């Protein structure tokens, strides 16, 4: 993988976040299994301005109109077991559920969203996820581009000793958790 | 003549001394903000363990016309007679009518404009003053328009009376310029060492009382504090302090008394939230004859970090001690005392085991 | 007159306190960060623990109508009656009109301001007097805007009462200033020993000011309840491991925390337990050195490689230390 602090000027919808991401990277490809994840990702960090955001990602990206001055970049390749590490991270806790007139939506509080994220790392790497418990969008009128809807992500952090390498690796450059395409899935690691 | 005392003292995650907004005090000294206690937060608690310690205490107040009447109620004056009476106390001395009462509260006997400073025993004589006068203050307290009848020389009198920390720390009355006593201390603005963002601490108070679909915290809030080795300095001019006590004798107990507290006492802003009682991690007690001399400028330069900071402020302060006695030459007794023993600081002159060792050491030098 | 407590314990990741973003709490101490378990957290913890100990449960709550509403219901008070008489409980008694009350919320009973505090038993009293003036509340119930009838003196005098976390920690009211009780211990924010940057070994301080905890709670012996039970409820609890290390002193002049200790930050690489262990015990030499005192100094420790002369008395026990110093206090 690879890492790069980029910073989009003029934002004003989280769709054209997506779409300002996918734009400065030509040859894009996508690797996909019948219910696995597919297989960039990214972070927002500073959005009353502009918007600061850090990005994962496998394509080298190049600065585009509006962009930095500047093409920070640096490709990096991934950590033994038993060892703490700074983590990080935002994505969504959802319960599906059949909805009147189906639907993403202990269990809301901060302990089944712990549940949810202990499990979503499961045998990787172990860690504590920052409990959060309550972003909107919609389309830019281009035809077949989504349309509207709400949301709720959640931050979560610290040092998370990994049971698994190749396994929270392969979590780290996936993802963890749905709408990876507006904001979520990117766990960051640091030494401790 | 001058006793200085210098001190370096670090403090975790205190935040002792607050602004107006909750913000720990800062100077942008040397051109990077530093956090830094004010002089009269350290000052008051240096004064109360003065008079904790060394037993007589005197009494800052608004309102002392309220405290006589309470003397006088126990005399066996009726409360409007005792009211009456403390009203005469103030109403007959200064220049003007009388010293000026603030606006009048309701049950309650009216706060003078400025803040009184006298002891306590003091205060009680007052209350004899204007004990034997019963009769014609009774007189008085029939007219609309009741004249200072006491008399104003024993009055003035009394309130010229000097406790340890009048005689230490110097007062003000602008209405009875007879009464001001000049300060025999400068106590200078605690600031940090090294240049220190504020941290802030978000808190929330959680309710006890559960409502369905909600954990229920009670309420939220930002409290910022902050932490660091503080740099402290003070002097003592003995010809004043010499000159309020009148005796040699009571000055030096005053003076060896006031390094104590100046070493032992802390400010106690919101310790209860973070106990932030700590010993200073250096002292440097100095007896010069010509003039005092703070080494504040030895940190003017901010220290970079990333290292704990005691040893390096230490020998920084050792550095600029050695440096000031090439640069001026004088007999001024030194001497410190130091928690740490990796460095010999020769600078600072002979080094004592403790703190009351160096103190009595210095005073024993000085008097 | 003073006891304070010092404690080295390494703790796991999952009972760290977070900041508003998810982050666990760091000092920058020392020029270097430094993870911190907030003293309010931890506080909480040992008044919990305390509680539920000692068996006396005091509350602190934004919503003592409603509480006091389902007293009186259950006292055989229509649901209308119940809640204008707790508003009668709040009306009555303050300088003011009567205690701020939140904007009213519906189907539900408004919250006051300010966060109450104070023992179970006393609610349940303050709606024994709301009970007695029934019928007052009935008259002043169908007025638009009814006053305090219920008598303020009764009122405040259950207002005042002290549980032992109010003695112990004290209280603050602002519209009730004579109320308020100062409070008896001093809680450290507990960071640890080395820079992280969560895991650690922190450093813990707490004092117990005996002179106040025994003018709160009047006499002698139940001070003496409150400050056992209180050092045992510091080394037990954890905010959701037990100390490497811990050193009771009883100190009569003033408490003094071994924070600057540990100010520079220990390098790492090796386990921080022991050279934690040996730097506190190198302060605390040094220390009682340097500020003579005939304090009664006593420690209890896991490790059994270094024998720590200048933390006083070794016990073999935490139980048996406490019950030395709180004995020797």
């Amino acid at each position: 993988t690879w890492l790069t602090k980029i910073v989009p000027d003029l934002f004003r919808t989280a769709g054209n976040l997506h779409r300002k991401l996918i734009r400065l990277s030509s040859d894009l490809g996508e690797e996909r299994i019948a219910n696995p994840r597919q297989q960039l990702l990214f972070r927002i960090e500073e959005t009353r301005n502009e918007l600061y955001l850090l990005v994962q990602s496998h394509s080298p990206l190049r600065v585009d109109r509006l962009g930095p001055g500047y093409h920070q970049m640096r490709n990096l390749d991934p950590l033994d077991k038993g060892s703490r590490v700074r983590y990080r991270i935002v994505a969504s806790p959802t319960k599906r559920l059949g909805r009147s007139e189906t639907q993403r939506l202990t269990w809301l509080r901060g302990a089944a969203a712990e549940e949810w994220w202990h499990s979503r790392a499961a045998a990787n790497g172990l860690e504590l996820l920052s409990t959060y418990a309550q972003d909107d969008v919609r389309d830019p009128g281009t035809a077949d581009r989504s349309r509207k809807i709400r949301h709720p992500a959640v931050r979560f952090d610290g040092e998370a000793v990994i049971s698994d390498v190749d396994a929270v690796r392969h979590a780290v450059l996936n993802g963890i958790g749905r709408g990876k395409s507006y904001g979520c899935g990117l766990l960051s690691l640091a030494l401790i | 003549t001058f006793v200085d005392i210098h001190a370096i003292q670090t403090l975790p995650y205190s935040n002792i001394n607050r602004d107006d907004l909750g913000s720990p005090k800062t100077v942008v000294y040397g051109g990077k903000e530093r956090t830094r206690v004010s002089s009269q937060s350290w000052k008051r608690a240096v004064r109360h363990e003065v008079e904790a310690r060394l037993g007589d205490k005197a009494v800052r107040t608004r309102r002392i016309i309220s405290e006589i009447a309470k003397r006088l109620r126990e005399r066996g004056w009726d409360a409007d007679l005792a009211d009456a009476g403390a009203r005469q106390v103030v109403l007959s001395v200064g220049k003007k009518s009388g010293i000026k009462l603030e606006k009048e509260k309701d049950s309650e006997a009216p706060a003078t404009s400025v803040l009184f400073y006298l002891p306590v025993p003091a205060i009680d004589e007052l209350a004899a003053i204007a004990d034997e006068h019963r009769d014609a203050v009774a007189k008085e307290a029939a007219k609309k328009t009741p004249k200072g009848i006491l008399p104003a020389d024993r009055i003035t009198e009394v309130l010229k009376s000097r406790n340890v920390s009048v005689n230490l720390f110097g007062r003000m009355l602008a209405e009875l310029p007879s009464t001001e006593v000049d300060g025999a201390v400068q106590f200078a603005h605690a600031f940090t060492v090294h240049g220190t963002t504020v941290e802030v601490d978000f808190f929330t108070a959680v309710d006890d009382i559960p409502k369905e679909n909600d954990h229920g915290s009670g309420h939220m809030n930002a409290g910022q504090f902050s932490a660091g080795t503080f740099y402290r300095y003070a002097n003592v001019n003995l010809d004043r302090l010499v000159e309020n006590t009148g005796d040699a004798q009571t000055a030096r107990t005053a003076v060896a008394e006031f390094l104590r507290a100046f070493l032992s006492t802390v400010p106690s802003g919101k310790q209860n939230a973070t106990a932030a009682m700590t010993l200073p991690d250096l002292v440097h007690i100095a007896v010069r004859f010509d003039r005092p001399i703070s080494f504040a400028p030895a940190f003017e330069t901010a220290l970079y970090g990333s290292d704990g900071y005691t040893l390096r402020a230490c020998q920084e302060l050792n550095n600029y001690a050695e440096r000031l006695r090439e640069v001026w030459p004088d007999d001024a007794i030194r001497g410190y005392a130091t928690v740490e023993n990796k460095t010999d600081l020769a600078a600072l002159g002979e080094r004592y085991d403790s703190y009351p060792a160096l103190i009595d050491a210095m005073v024993a030098a000085a008097f």
